């Protein structure tokens, strides 16, 4: 058993396996208490699981936010670092209020955020907004990117029908067969 | 007058911690010089923008 | 602004004077919301 | 002019509270050594007007004030 | 025998149950103490429960509202930090008063935020408002939505009809026989 | 045995088998405990390792983003020093919402940097935009340019679409089997 | 068996032996624990391999970056010393990302430097790029000027297309077979 991976985290590991899984290899995940997590294969599917190792990426990087680059403990705090601790709230929030509707899996949604706000003499400009999602299958996601038009408009002070963009997709095929052990 | 209040307690916030941080310290400046600068110089910068708009 | 005339040339050695020691992101600043007037607050 | 004066007393103490500040974290240190009888105001006089130009205060009144009133 | 997450919340570990137990496989909710929770899956139900644990982005994140970038627990608060609390406590209010319709079991509340426009000498804007909400099932869902904007409309300072928006579906059919075990 | 590289650590290791395998020759990773990894190669194999190892500029030097040459624990922070930060975890977040598309395995995204349009006279310039991407074999790649520059132009505050710049590609041929060992 | 180097680096003695193995004369890597690398070679290639180290300049100086001339732990940040440490890391981030391509090997960008127009009121000018790439062969390099011309001509405000300069080349023939031991 070759060892590809060790020292992960819970998350970091469901994600390897998942990716693994779906290109008929077969992975074991062994945990080791502080020290994290290990992912080991076998030795035939070694030099084919670097590769999607390499191609995928894996393993993850945490998603990053808006607000993590400005804590909340700092001593003092700009009226910059105030609105964009406010707009990354925002949306956070309503991406995970566009995963409560009917037939969505995941969702994001990106604000455009204002950087020379006051330092102008200038008021600010209009709002646009973007998002995402995936949907599940045999479900008519033509007609449906009217209804996150409709929710996203009226949630700010005064964005237009054409300053939102929604891009929207129907989710891959099922994988629910077990790879297999290779027999040699 | 809620900036003018915001603004007259984060003063008296300020000689609380940066003029009593070395009193339990000392009860090394060198690693002092840098920190007050850029309190006062922020506390400063945010003052003028909640003073002229 | 016939004679009048005259002394806007007359200036200009004053004129030359007051740019090269005022900053010009306040020089164009009094002008657009370089004059004689336009400079001295800046200068 | 009564509510020029009003406006000019908010924002001429709006100025005078960092400071107020910088004068006691002078004095903390001057107590904090073996200089209670050293008088503060020359030690606190120097700290006073390098906040005062790292700021650049001189073009953050003179812009702030135009605009108040003016636009471009 | 298998494990796919360990070390959970309770409201964590209560929901990845409830979506395994939709796609005919079962787990088992084990306690481990002060440890958390932790949940195992059997050997020919692990590769489509990986699946489904990437699939549906598992386990939750908690809820984010915007009360938690400006918290109470300061000592000195700017007047944004004061607005932009209070705006998101009466965001958290009127979802809880959405529960106690006749027929709904969950509702979500968005408002405009507004902090920057009241402080210059124009006038803060009219203020937005957008919800969603799930109906049981058997319910006239067309009818039910003027009530909604009807108390949505005069709990703020002045809105329009046009700057209310809902957005509700009624519920998914009903979960209840049991998965069964993989027979060998 | 002939060692080539050591010292290294988990995700360059994990770079340099997977070139190295492209090549006909195949690596061996010892684990050395807290001194990293090590990297060793067969004798007929040493010579064309080097070449390889001088040729991809391999181990690969860990990816750099703006946001840490101006560190939060500077508490001397700029307006010129906190707009690089807000830009950096834009750029930083565009490219994983990138990823999560219909055949994206990878994706990159560049923004414009203005920082001093605060302190001068002048107006700020407008926003450009460029991204790299790479996409699944079999995919109709052609028409896959106007979602990435439909989700990518109303994200900001006013970009065209000739101010966008979308270079992608398909993935190589994939590396399935093994090197096989130098027979003497 | 007369050593010629000493105390090198591990990237460093990988550069010194594929030099050496080019030109048909083989030589042996001996580590020594703290003290480095060590580089011998035989008698009657002493003299061949002399006039090489002559030739190439070799060991190699570590690559130098404009951001280290203005590190960041310094009291006083200028802001000649910030646009310095901002475009030092975008010149490193584009030339990251010119790696990613379908055909790139190595690749070397600079930006041009601006730096007397902040203090004073001279306005900025049109800023400069450059770039360097190593393809692989067999591909038609005359064609890929207007990929990485179009990539880069959108990464930053006001570039021209003649403001770019691209040269790049094909890399060498490989070298696969070994050096030989010198008889007598």
């Amino acid at each position: 058993d070759k060892d590809l991976l060790k020292g992960l985290d819970q998350e970091q590991a469901n994600e390897v396996i998942a990716v693994l899984q779906m290109h008929n290899i077969e992975a074991n995940k062994i945990d080791s208490g502080k020290l994290g997590y290990s992912i080991t294969v076998a030795e035939p599917d070694f030099t084919a699981a670097v590769y999607w190792i390499k191609t995928y990426q894996l393993p993850p990087r945490p998603r990053v936010e808006i607000a993590q680059m400005f804590p909340a403990d700092s001593l003092v705090s700009s009226p910059r670092a105030e609105k964009a601790r406010l707009y990354s709230a925002i949306e956070q929030r309503l991406e995970q209020s566009l995963q409560t509707m009917e037939g969505v899996l995941s969702a994001r949604v990106h604000i455009s955020y204002d950087i020379d706000a006051g330092e102008n003499g200038r008021p600010p400009k209009p709002v646009h907004l973007s998002a995402l999602a995936v949907y599940e299958r045999g479900s008519p996601l033509a007609h449906q990117i009217s209804d996150i038009k409709r929710f996203l408009k009226n949630s700010f002070a005064d964005v237009d029908y054409d300053n939102i963009s929604v891009v929207l997709s129907e989710r891959s095929d099922a994988q629910l067969q077990a790879p297999g052990t290779p027999v040699k | 007058m809620d900036d003018l209040v915001f603004a007259g307690n984060k003063a008296l916030y300020l000689v609380l911690i940066l003029s009593g941080w070395p009193t339990i310290v000392a009860t090394c400046l060198f690693l002092l010089s840098g920190w007050y600068g850029e309190v006062l110089l922020s506390y400063g910068r945010q003052v003028i923008f909640l003073a002229l708009a | 602004s016939s004679l009048s005339k005259h002394v806007d040339e007359g200036l200009d050695g004053y004129r030359d004077y007051l740019i090269k020691y005022s900053d010009r992101e306040l020089v164009q600043f009094f002008e657009n919301a370089p004059s004689i007037f336009a400079l001295l607050p800046a200068y | 002019a009564l509510s020029e004066i009003k406006s000019a007393f908010k924002i001429g103490f709006y100025l005078y509270l960092p400071f107020v500040v910088v004068d006691l974290v002078v004095s903390s240190v001057l107590l904090a050594l073996g200089m209670m009888m050293m008088s503060p105001v020359t030690i606190s006089t120097p700290i006073k007007l390098v906040l005062f130009v790292a700021l650049d205060g001189w073009t953050l009144l003179s812009k702030g004030l135009i605009l108040q009133y003016m636009d471009i």
